RNA sequence: CGGUCCGGCCGGGAACUCAAAGGAGACUGCCAGUGAUAAACUGGAGGAAGGUGGGGAUGACGUCAAGUCAUCAUGGCCCUUACGACCAGGGCUACACACGUGCUACAAUGGCGCAUACAAAGAGAAGCGACCUCGCGAGAGCAAGCGGACCUCAUAAAGUGCGUCGUAGUCCGGAUUGGAGUCUGCAACUCGACUCCAUGAAGUCGGAAUCGCUAGUAAUCGUGGAUCAGAAUGCCACGGUG
């Protein structure tokens, strides 16, 4: 995990929309492809549309995701058995 | 004045130093008993003073360097015939017999490109 | 090979009791190179089968050695149609390299809580021409003595 | 004080014949000079595929090899100095001096 | 004898001995006997009473046996409710932590099948 | 090499001299720094994600300097083990020659 | 040899090891026997080495329409608002399974703990990083030295001595999984390495079958390097026991 002396990470062009969605209140999922970024306290509340690949991923954030990467909650890769 | 050998094996190379005196035997400022502790090593580096029967009758200061134990025992081996020899040429076609005098040169051989070791080949299959 | 004949490699005599045959011993139990922790357990068994004997170690192990040493083995020789096992008078060398590998790989196996011990239970049998080392040597003779028919 | 020249060179004839200039320009000039030193030729080991595809154990191996040569002008007195700053070698020759 | 950790440890050294309570391995089984003031070859045969009252002193200022086992669940339990990608790779069985799965992985697959 | 992989290698390269070269300071002296407030490291951090990705060192490939290719990079040389190979046999390289002991 | 603080550390020596330029030595040269007054074979002397002394490089004419148009070059063909070019995210890391090459084991010729011996060969400036302080540890702070026979990487491990375990799925084995961290990097979710705590699978020498090796070899034990921000159980090298 990210050095605990750095603190957790989240990508500005992420947080400026977290910003404005906050004061709006997620009145529309916000569209992101920062699957890297930490689920920060202030996003609790919001829908993160979060790019897998193909297409974007309704995640509803729970205050239980917190610390969390987004894009642990988008799976990439598509399993349905062998036969 | 000290009579002289340089010997090695291996990787290993000792100078002795040999004196007439009361048997004693110093390697790298400790005794025998201290600085090898395996019997083999332990005989070999008296091997040609027993062949000699001089044991009691010479003394001799040795430094040893690189190489492990049998390595070292070896060179002071050789080492100690060299300047027995040139104590007393005489003993040579005695030391001959004994067959020290040869300077073993069975070295470590390179691994090779291919080659897991010296000669070890991978695995071959078939299939 | 089927050039050469190869001259022995020269081997060096015990360094406790000089025997180049207790050497030879040393040698087959040797594993991964390790011949100091060979020499250990050689040299715990000779004293323990010596003070069981009431003998020399050398003389306790000579006579142990004399109980499974084969005097006949049997070799495969072929013929224009067919393979006939046929008995053979084994030469003394072999027969000594034979005794050792048989007295060693019976020890192995056994259960006894150390090597040590194992090999020194394996020489007193050998010893009272009994167990698996003189099993070995007997089932050996049986077959050449069956066999014996094509020699 | 002694002034110090390490030579290093590809080629020991070459690396020889720089050192034996040195020397006779030196004693010539009036230097006392502790002579030439070798040091240990520090060598490079490469190993390389030769195949363009496939063929992992078609290789070749190559080795570069540095020569080097110590000497100590040890009386450097003004004109030997000089005459050492005059000196041209082949450029095979890297030198580099110490005071 | 017994210990705040339930089972019951016999006939063994006690830094051996400790490590049957399940949460106890030999770095904690070695503070634990320090603290209470035991040597390690001790057996717990022959180990006195006002020594084992203190062996269950100790052992009890960590989490151990079923304390232990029930957070572990909960932890697991925590990520299969998540759903998050390790939440996944628990429910379904498969490798959590990264392993290759073109083959191996059998210790997490169970015996292969046709 | 496909040509476009030698100007997109070249524009990294150029690139990365005009930032992180000189900025650098920004990560090893400040998002690094222990010895200063969290508010500063944490702008600092921020600030770091602003400047162009392709400016990154660690996204340098390390190309064969006469045909581009990226396998086989030989670092003492800059030429891949084909080239070094060609060259050092027709003698270009100074002091190589093949090896035995 | 003088001095010493016991450290080649000091004055000192150029002896010895070693560094590395040059030269010598091995030739069936010498001596019996065999052989076709042959070429050469057997044994012996001397020598460090004896019969290609050991190892490497060195690969004839050609076979397989063998491998590579994706290192590169090139005939022909095809695209030229796309089969060309830029960007973010994902994939090459999937997982019912089957095969190849390896690593670690199943233990007492051993595991664990304490002490203490003996290597070779390499790398270092967008580098190797000491001492000292902090941390259980991975590491952090400060900072000497080194473009190096000088400084750093860096206390080799097997081994030797002593104790303990007692044939147990164990004080064997360490996969899997939870928790807490370090470091590199814009960034370790998919998808890094490593450290600490906990957990402690299968496995008790492996069916038909099959592979390597002739001596400093096999087996076994450690060490280094290239690629490289980080990321070897692979590859290329080294020495110990043998
Ligand atoms: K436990
Ligand atoms: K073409
Ligand atoms: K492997
Ligand atoms: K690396
Ligand atoms: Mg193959
Ligand atoms: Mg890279
Ligand atoms: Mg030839
Ligand atoms: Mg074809
Ligand atoms: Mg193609
Ligand atoms: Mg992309
Ligand atoms: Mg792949
Ligand atoms: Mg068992
Ligand atoms: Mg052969
Ligand atoms: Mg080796």
């Amino acid at each position: 995990p990210r050095s605990l002396k750095k603190g957790p990470f989240i990508d500005l062009h992420l947080l400026k929309k977290v910003e404005k969605a906050v004061e709006s209140g997620d009145k529309k999922p916000l569209r992101t492809w920062s699957r890297r970024s930490t689920i920060f306290p202030n996003m609790i509340g919001l829908t993160i549309a979060v790019h897998n690949g193909r297409q974007h991923v309704p995640v509803f954030v729970t205050d239980e995701m917190v610390g969390h990467k987004l894009g642990e909650f988008a799976p990439t890769r598509t399993y349905r058995g062998h036969a | 004045n000290q009579y002289y050998g340089t010997g090695r094996r291996k990787s290993s190379a000792a100078r002795v130093f040999i004196k007439p005196g009361n048997g004693k035997i110093v390697i790298n400022q400790r005794s025998l008993e201290q600085y090898f502790g395996r019997e083999t090593a332990r005989m070999v580096v008296r091997q040609p003073l027993e062949l000699v029967d001089m044991v009691e009758k010479l003394d001799l200061y040795i430094t040893v360097k690189g190489g492990g134990i049998s390595g070292q025992a070896g060179a002071i081996r050789h080492g100690i015939t060299r300047a027995l020899m040139e104590y007393d040429e005489s003993l040579r076609s005695e030391l001959r017999k004994a067959g020290f005098v040869t300077r073993d040169a069975r070295q470590v051989e390179r691994k090779k490109v291919g080659l897991r070791k010296a000669r070890r080949r991978p695995q071959f299959s078939k299939r | 090979p089927r050039r050469r004949v190869i001259g022995q490699r020269k081997i060096l005599p015990d360094p406790k009791f000089g025997s180049e045959l207790l050497a030879k011993f040393v040698n087959i139990l040797m594993v991964d190179g390790k011949k100091s922790t060979a020499e250990s357990i050689v040299y715990s068994a000779l004293e323990t089968l010596a003070q069981r004997s009431g003998k020399s170690e050398l003389e306790a192990f000579e006579v142990a050695l004399e109980n499974v040493r084969p005097t006949v083995e049997v070799k495969s020789r072929r013929v224009g149609g067919s393979t006939y096992q046929v008995p053979v008078e084994v030469r003394p060398v072999r027969r000594n390299a034979l005794a050792m590998r048989w007295i060693v790989e019976a020890a192995r196996k056994r259960g006894d809580k150390s090597m040590a011990l194992r090999l020194a239970n394996e020489l007193s049998d050998a010893a009272e021409n009994k167990g698996t080392a003189v099993k070995k040597r007997e089932d050996v003779h049986r077959m050449a003595e069956a066999n014996k028919a094509f020699a | 004080q002694r002034i110090r020249i390490r030579l290093k060179a590809f080629d020991h004839r070459l690396i020889d014949q720089a050192t034996a200039e040195i020397v006779e320009t030196a004693k010539r000039t009036g230097a006392q000079v502790r002579g030439p030193i070798p040091l240990p030729t520090r060598k490079e080991r490469f190993t390389v595929l030769i195949s363009p595809h496939v063929n992992k154990d078609a290789r070749d191996q190559y080795e570069i090899r540095t020569h080097l040569r110590l000497v100590d002008i040890v009386e450097p007195t003004e004109k030997t100095v000089d005459a050492l700053m005059r000196l041209d070698l082949a450029a095979g020759v890297d030198v580099q001096i110490s005071l | 004898a017994r210990i705040a950790g339930i089972n019951i440890p016999d006939h063994k050294h006690a830094v051996i001995a400790l490590t049957s309570i399940y949460g106890v391995g030999k770095t904690r089984s070695k503070a634990i006997l320090a603290a209470a003031g035991i040597a390690e070859d001790v057996k717990i045969s022959e180990l006195s009473e006002g020594q084992i009252d203190t062996l269950r002193d100790e052992v009890a200022k960590f989490v151990v046996e079923g304390d232990l086992r029930r957070e572990i669940s909960m932890s697991i339990k925590r990520l299969m409710d998540l759903g998050c990608y390790r939440g996944l790779r628990h429910r379904r069985g498969l490798p959590v932590r990264g392993q290759r799965t073109k083959t191996n992985a059998r210790t997490r697959k169970g015996p292969r099948k046709p | 090499a496909k040509q476009s992989m030698k100007a997109r290698e070249v524009k990294r390269v150029a690139l990365a001299d005009k930032y992180f070269a000189k900025r650098a300071e920004l990560k090893a002296i400040i998002s690094d720094v222990n010895a200063a407030s969290d508010e500063d490291r944490w702008n600092a951090v921020l600030k770091l994600q602003t400047l162009p990705r392709d400016s990154s060192p660690s996204r340098q490939r390390n190309r064969c300097r006469q045909t581009g290719r990226p396998h086989g990079f030989l670092r003492k040389f800059g030429l891949s083990r084909i080239k070094v190979r060609e060259a050092a046999m027709r003698g270009e390289i100074p002091g190589l020659k093949k090896a035995s002991w």
